[PDB]
C-alpha cells in the first residue's frame, strides 16, 4: 500500500521561453500576440470609408473635374487613399500649408457640400470660360468644381468685385481660394488688366491680400503660369469679405464641416473595400481576436491590441509538461 | 528558484491525471488510480488567471501612431516623430517580450511550489506510519484502504489510529 | 514542554495587491501615491506669481491701456492668466509668432519696463493722436502703451522717419511693432499717403520689411482696419535701425529681459493666489507630500511627485495578515 | 513561490507577539510568553526598508509636460506633442501600477521564506530530542527551562546534552 | 526569498572546491578533497548564461538622438524633442537600473536554492544511514569508501545495501 | 566518514546591488556599462568622415572663398563642424531654412560640385566686379564660389535676364540663389536701378518671387546691406528657369546630390580627425567594447550600445561570497 504526490502531463508540444530557458513545454499557455490580418477594408461603426479612388485628397476637396464621382457630400468612418492617383492639383501651382490641410479633414467626420459664392456673386465680369487644357473633362478643358475663374469681359475693364458671407451656423466652414500669376504682361493685361491689381480676403480673424507675381515658370501641363491656393476655416459666426480687381480664383463651392469626437485616419494603400465590420482596421487589414497585441501595423483605427515588432508572447498557464 | 519537485525529486508528471493540475496516485487491496487535488489545483488556477488578466489589464493602453504627412522642409519634426514612433515602440516591445520572460520563470516556479508544499503537507500527516521513499511516494506501514487513501488527500487523516499497527510492521523487520 | 514558531498578526484592515491575489490584507503597508492638493496658488522659492487678473498675456505684454495695473518691473515665479480675461489685443489683428512669445516669457523670471524710443523720436508726423476707441483707457479712446501709433500731418506729407536704438546694455530687449492695415483706399492716402508705403526695422541679425495691406473685414471692436503685430529681441550690443515712409506702429516702451535659469510655468487657471509658500506647485494646486507619486496634476512647476493615473500605488512592507 | 509556512502548516499569525514579524511562543514549568527573534526581524526590516528605498529612487526623476500652445495651422505638432507626453504618462502608469503588483508578490513571499527558514533552524537543532507537531510546534522529550528555551532561539541548543534524557521519554511513552 | 542554505545552515562557502559552483567535501580511510556536483553547477552555467543573454538580447535596441538644430522661434518644438529624449533617456535608465536590481536578487537566490536542492538530494538518499549535523555535512553510520562517495553524487547511493550494518551500529 | 555539501568562495571582492541589500560581494559578475572613449573621430564602414576645418557648414556649402579646400566633390560617413571656425556666412544676411538644410546635408552622403549657371548665362549685365571686403580671399575682396553677384552695366540699364536648367541626372541637385538688398535706395538705383525690382525663381513644383527691401540696417563685415540666401532641391527631371531684372545672386555652381539610405550624422566638436576604424562613433569619441551599455553620449552613428546616465550596471553570475 503507498501513495504517491505528482503533477500533470499532457500531450502538448507548445513551448514557451523563460529567462533561464528556451522552448520549454508546458502543458497549458495563452498566446498574447495576433499576426493574422484580412487584406481589406470594412466599416467601423456602422460607416463606410471614402475611397477617394482615381483621386487624391486635394483633387478631391478642390473638386478636381475628373472627380465627379466624389462630388457629393461625404461621411467616413475613415478614409482610404490610392498611391497613384492621377486627378490631384491639375492646375499647377502651390496649395499653402497642404499638410495641415490632410490633417484637419483626417480630423473630420462629415463634410457637407454647399454653394458659399454663387456666379451672381460678381458682377461686372465673366464667370464663363474660366477653364484650361490643364485641368481637362474628356478632351475639352474645365476647371475645379469648388473654385471660380474669373476673367474680364473683353468689352469692359475688370471692376472692382465684391463678396459677403456670414456663417450664421453652428458648423464651422472649410473654403478654398487662389491667386493667378499669369506667365506674361501679355495675360494680365488680356484676362485682368494693368495697373496694381489685388486679391483681398478677409474675417474678424483673418487678413489676406496679395498681388499678381508674374513670371514664366517651367511648363506644366502646358501651363508657365502658376495658381497659389489657399485654404481656410470660417468659424460659426465670421463673416468673408471678398474684394478683388483681378486675378481672384474665388471660392466657389464651399464645405460645412463636422469634428471627429476622436481619432480620424486616412490610410494610404491598394487595399480592397469589402462589404464587412470591424471593431480593427489597420492599414494593413482587418484584425479580428481577443489577444492583447498585434503584428500587423502601427497603424490603425478603432479598437485595436498594441502594436509590437515581436513574433510572439506565449504566456505559460500551465507548467513544465514531462509525459512518460 | 526551482523548488526541487517538478522535474525533481519527483522525476516526470502523470498523463494519466486529467482533472488537474497537482494531485494524488495511491496502491492499496481495492486496487489503484489517479487523483487530482482540488483545493490546491483551484488555487492555482485563479492566480494563474488573475497574473493574466492583471498582465492584459495593464497592457490595456495603446500607443497610437498617425499618418500625418510632412513636407521637404519639414524633415525634422518628421524625423522627430518618426523617432518618438519607435521610441515607444521600443519601449513596449521590451517590456512585453521581457515581462513573459520573466514571468514565465516565475509561473513555472510556482508550480513547483506549490507540488513541493502539497508532498510535505501529506509527508506532515503519515510521519512514521509512512516510509519516504524519496521519489514523492510514501509506503504505508499499514494497511490504507479507500476510505484512509482519502483522509490522507482530505487531509485528515488520524495518525494515532494506525500508529501500533505500523510499529509492528516496523519492529517484525 | 514545548517550543513554537511563528508570525505576527495585528488589528490591520489595510490591503494592498498581487500578481496572483487582489485584496490581501497585510500587517504593514506604505503608500506611495498622493492625492491631496491645496486648491490654490503660493510662492515659489519665496518669489511671488504674477496674477494677470483681467488681462490676456498679449493684452500685458501689448500694454493694453486697460492692462495698466500690470505696466511695470515683474518678477515671477510662475504666471496665472484667468481663463476669460477680457482685455486681450484691443485692435484687432494677429500677434506674428504668437505662441512662441508666450514660450519665451514663459521661460523668463523678470521684465525690466523701459521707454525705448520716446514720442519725440518721430519728427514731421503726429505722434498724438494715435488713439482708438477699441482700445480704451477709463471710458475716453486710446492705444497701447508699449505701441505707437503715428499717423500723418495733413500739413507735410508723411516724411521717411528713422529711430535708433543701441543696446548697449547686458539684458536682452523685448520689444513690439506694427503695420497698420486700413479697411479702404481712402484713410490709406489719408493717414499715410498715396503710392507705396513702407515699414522696415533692421538690426544686426534681423531685417524686416511689409508694406500696407488694403483691404475690407468685418467689424472688430468697432473697427474693420487691421494691425499685425511684431515682436523681437534686441540683443546686447545690438542696435536697431526704424525706417519708415507710413503704416508705423513704433515701439515706444520695451522690456529689458532675465532669463529663468530653469523651468518656467504659465498656468490656465482660476485658483487663488494666497499668502502661502510652496515647494510643489502644479496647475490644480499646492502638493505637500513625501509621497513618490501623484494623480493630481501633470503641469506644476516646483519639485513634485511623478504624476500617474493611478488611483493608488501601496507596497506591502509587513506580511499577510492572518489572525487567529 | 509561497514557502508554505504562513496560512501554511503555521495556520494563524500571533497578535500577542508585537515587537517583531518572526518569532518564537515557548510552554514550560516556568511559564510560557511570546517573544520575537529580533536577528531575522531586523534583517527583513533593513530589507524590506532598502527595497522601498530602492524603488522610491528609481522613481526619482519626473517627465514633465508643459503649457505650450499651438495654432490652428499647427495640428499636427500640437498632436504631436500630446501623444508624446500621454505615451510617457501610459509608460511610467504601467512601470509603477505592474511593480508594485509585482514586488508586493516577492514582499509576501519573502516573508513566508523567513518564517520557513527560522523554523528549519530549530527542527535542525532539536532532531530527535524534540517532537514536531507539523504545526510550526515542538513538544519536548525532556524538560527544558528558561535557559534552555534561550539556546534554541539563541541557536546554541546543546544536543547530546539532552539525548540521554530524550530517548528514555520516547521509549517510556511507546508500547513498542 | 532566501532558501537558508548560503550564508545560511552551510555557514560559509569553500576556497577550496574551484572546479564548480556547488558540490561536495568527502571524508574516510582514502584520503579527503573536494569536488564539484557535476549536474548543478552545469545546469545553472546554462541558466545564468541564457538569463545574461537575454537581458543583453532585450536591451540591443537603442533611442537614437539627433543633432538638429532650432532656430531662436522653434523654441516650443525644441523643447519638444528634449523632453523627448530626457524622455526616453530616463525610461531606459529606470529600466536597467531596476532591472539589474531585481534579478540580482534572483541569481543570487537561485543559487540558494541550488544548494538548498543539492542538500536534499543527498539527504534524501542517506535517510538513517547517515547523521545529519544540521550544518551540511552528513557522518555514515557504516564505512563509505571512494565508490560510496561517488554513489552520493551520482545520486545513486544504494540505501538497502547499507541499511543492517548503519543500523546494527546502537551503542 | 563523512561527506558535506558545499558552495564556491573565492578572493574577488567585486560587488553588485541588489533590491534587498547593496554592496553585495559575488563570485562572478558582468559589468554592461561601457564609460571609455577614445576621444577622436574614426572611418565607419571604412569610409572617412568630412573635416569641414575652419569652415562652417554654411560657408562650405555656399562656397566661402577661403574654404576652397573644400570645394570639390565630398564623400563623407559624417560631418565634423568645428566649433569656432571663422568661415561662415561671410556677406551679411540669413540663411532661410538654415536648419533645413543642416539636417537634409546630414542625411547626405556625396555632393558633386558642377557649374549650373556659367556667368555667361546672364545676358546684358556685369558677371564681374561681384565681390566685396566682406568676404575676402587673401587680401583682396571676393565672394563665394557658388554664387554670383551681378551688377548693372556702366553703359546700359539692368535688362531682364534668363537662365535655365533642365536637370537629365538621375540624382537630385542642390543649389543656391539670393536677394541683395541695398542699405539706401542711392545703391539701389547705382547697382540695379529705379522702378520695381524682382527675383523670381521656378521649378515644376516650386515658386519663388522677392522684391528688394531697402532699409538702413547696422554694419555687420562693413556692410549695412543684407543677403538673403536661399536653398532648394532640382529633382531629377525637373527644371529652373530664373527670372530678374535685378538684385539677384546668382545660382552659379551647385551639387548633384546623393540621399544616405540610413540615418546620417553632424558632429559638432573640437575632437581629431584620423585615419583608423569603428564600429561604433560618438560625438564625444570611438566606444570600442562588447557591452550592452554606454554613459559616454547620446550623439553617435553606427552600432552603439544603449546610452544610459547609470555609472555602473554590474549583473551578478556567480554567487554570494562567502570565504571560510
Ligand atoms: C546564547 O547561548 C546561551 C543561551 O542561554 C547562552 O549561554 C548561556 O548563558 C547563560 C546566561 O547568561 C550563561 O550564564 C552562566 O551560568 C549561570 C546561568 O546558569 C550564570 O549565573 C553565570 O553567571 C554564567 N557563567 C557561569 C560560569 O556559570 C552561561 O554561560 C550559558 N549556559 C550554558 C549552559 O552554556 C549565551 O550567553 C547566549 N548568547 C547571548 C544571549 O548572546
Ligand atoms: C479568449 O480567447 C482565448 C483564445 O482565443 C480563449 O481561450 C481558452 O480558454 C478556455 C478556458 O476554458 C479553454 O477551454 C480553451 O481551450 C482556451 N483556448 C485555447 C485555444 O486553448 C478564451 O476562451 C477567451 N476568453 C475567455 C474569458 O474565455
Ligand atoms: C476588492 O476590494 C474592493 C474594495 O473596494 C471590492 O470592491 C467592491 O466590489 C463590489 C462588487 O464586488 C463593487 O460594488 C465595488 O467594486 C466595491 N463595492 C464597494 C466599495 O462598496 C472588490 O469586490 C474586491 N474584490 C475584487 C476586486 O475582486
Ligand atoms: C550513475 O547513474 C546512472 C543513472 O543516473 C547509472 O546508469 C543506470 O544504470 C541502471 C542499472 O543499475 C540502468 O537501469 C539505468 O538505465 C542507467 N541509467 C542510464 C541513464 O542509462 C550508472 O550506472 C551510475 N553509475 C554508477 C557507477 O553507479
Ligand atoms: C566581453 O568579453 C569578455 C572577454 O574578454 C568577457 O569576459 C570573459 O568571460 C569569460 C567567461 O565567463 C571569463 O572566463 C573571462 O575571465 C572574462 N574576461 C574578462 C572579464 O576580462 C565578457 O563577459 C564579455 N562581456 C559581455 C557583456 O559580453
Ligand atoms: C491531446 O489529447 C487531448 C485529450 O484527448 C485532445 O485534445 C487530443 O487528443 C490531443 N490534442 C491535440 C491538439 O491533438
Ligand atoms: C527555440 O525556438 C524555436 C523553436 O520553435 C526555434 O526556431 C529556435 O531555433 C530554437 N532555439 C534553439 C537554440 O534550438
Ligand atoms: C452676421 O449675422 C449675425 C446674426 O447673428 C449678426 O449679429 C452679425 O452682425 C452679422 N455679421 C456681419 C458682419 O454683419
Ligand atoms: C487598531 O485599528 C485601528 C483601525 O483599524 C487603528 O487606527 C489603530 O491604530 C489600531 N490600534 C490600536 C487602536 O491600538
Ligand atoms: C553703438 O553702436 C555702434 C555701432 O553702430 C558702436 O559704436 C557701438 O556698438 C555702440 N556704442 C557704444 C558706445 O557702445
Ligand atoms: C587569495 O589567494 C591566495 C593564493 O591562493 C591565498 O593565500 C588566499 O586564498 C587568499 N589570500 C589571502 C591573503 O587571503
Ligand atoms: C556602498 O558602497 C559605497 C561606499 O562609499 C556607497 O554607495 C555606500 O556608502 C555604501 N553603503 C551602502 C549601504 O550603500
Ligand atoms: C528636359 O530634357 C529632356 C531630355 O531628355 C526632355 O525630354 C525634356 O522635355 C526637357 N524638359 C524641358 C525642356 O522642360
Amino acid at each position: 500500500d503507498k501513495i504517491c504526490i505528482g503533477y500533470h502531463a499532457n500531450n502538448s508540444t507548445t513551448k514557451v521561453d523563460t529567462i533561464l530557458e528556451k522552448n520549454v513545454t508546458v502543458t497549458h499557455s495563452v498566446e498574447l500576440l495576433e499576426n493574422q490580418k484580412e487584406e481589406r477594408f470594412c466599416k467601423i461603426s456602422n460607416k463606410a470609408p471614402l475611397d477617394l479612388r482615381d483621386c487624391t485628397l486635394e483633387g478631391w476637396i478642390l473638386g478636381n473635374p475628373r472627380c465627379g464621382i466624389l462630388l457629393a457630400d461625404q461621411s467616413w468612418s475613415y478614409i482610404v487613399e490610392r498611391p497613384n492617383a492621377r486627378n490631384g492639383i491639375c492646375y499647377p501651382g502651390t496649395l499653402n500649408e497642404a499638410e495641415e490641410l490632410k490633417a484637419l479633414i483626417g480630423s473630420g467626420e462629415r463634410v457637407e457640400r454647399f454653394e458659399m459664392f454663387p456666379k451672381s456673386t460678381w458682377t461686372g465680369v465673366n464667370t464663363e470660360s474660366g477653364v484650361s487644357s490643364a485641368c481637362p473633362l474628356g478632351n475639352g478643358p474645365s476647371f475645379y468644381r469648388n473654385l471660380l475663374w474669373i476673367i474680364k469681359l473683353k468689352s469692359s475693364e475688370y471692376p472692382v468685385i465684391r463678396g459677403t458671407f456670414n456663417n450664421t451656423g453652428d458648423k464651422s466652414i472649410l473654403y478654398f481660394w487662389g491667386v493667378h500669376h499669369p506667365p506674361v504682361t501679355t495675360e494680365q493685361n488680356a484676362l485682368y488688366g494693368s495697373g496694381d491689381r489685388y486679391v483681398r480676403m478677409g474675417t474678424e480673424s483673418m487678413n489676406f491680400a496679395r498681388s499678381p507675381e508674374i513670371a514664366a515658370r517651367p511648363a506644366v501641363n502646358g501651363q508657365r503660369g502658376r495658381i497659389d491656393y489657399f485654404w481656410s476655416i470660417l468659424k460659426p459666426g465670421e463673416t468673408l469679405n471678398v474684394e478683388s480687381n483681378g486675378n481672384l480664383i474665388a471660392p466657389w463651392y464651399a464645405y460645412r464641416f463636422v469634428n471627429k469626437d476622436s481619432k480620424g485616419a486616412i490610410f494610404r494603400s491598394n487595399l480592397p473595400i469589402e462589404n464587412c465590420d470591424a471593431t480593427c482596421q489597420t492599414t494593413e487589414g482587418v484584425i479580428r481576436t481577443n489577444k492583447t497585441f498585434q503584428n500587423v501595423s502601427p497603424l490603425w483605427i478603432g479598437e485595436c491590441p498594441k502594436y509590437v515588432k515581436s513574433k510572439s508572447l506565449r504566456l505559460a498557464t500551465g507548467l513544465r509538461n514531462v509525459p512518460q | 528558484g526551482l523548488f526541487g519537485a517538478i522535474a525533481g525529486f519527483i522525476e516526470g508528471g502523470w498523463t494519466g491525471m486529467i482533472d488537474g493540475w497537482y494531485g494524488y496516485h495511491h496502491e492499496n487491496s481495492q486496487g489503484s488510480g489517479y487523483a487530482a487535488d482540488k483545493e490546491s489545483t483551484q488555487k492555482a488556477i485563479d492566480g494563474i488567471t488573475n497574473k493574466v488578466n492583471s498582465i492584459i489589464d495593464k497592457m490595456n493602453t495603446q500607443f497610437e501612431a498617425v499618418g500625418h504627412e510632412f513636407s521637404n522642409l519639414e524633415r525634422r519634426i518628421d524625423n522627430l516623430n518618426k523617432r518618438m514612433e519607435d521610441g515607444f515602440l521600443d519601449v513596449w516591445t521590451y517590456n512585453a517580450e521581457l515581462l513573459v520572460l520573466l514571468e514565465n520563470e516565475r509561473t513555472l516556479d510556482l508550480h513547483d511550489a506549490n507540488v513541493k508544499n502539497l508532498h510535505e503537507k501529506v509527508r506532515s500527516q503519515l510521519r512514521d506510519n509512512a516510509n519516504d521513499l524519496g521519489n514523492g511516494c510514501f509506503e504505508f506501514w499499514h494497511k490504507c484502504n479507500n476510505e484512509c487513501m482519502e483522509s490522507v488527500k482530505n487531509g485528515t487523516y488520524d495518525y494515532p489510529k494506525y500508529q501500533k499497527e505500523s510499529r509492528l510492521n516496523r519492529q517484525k523487520i
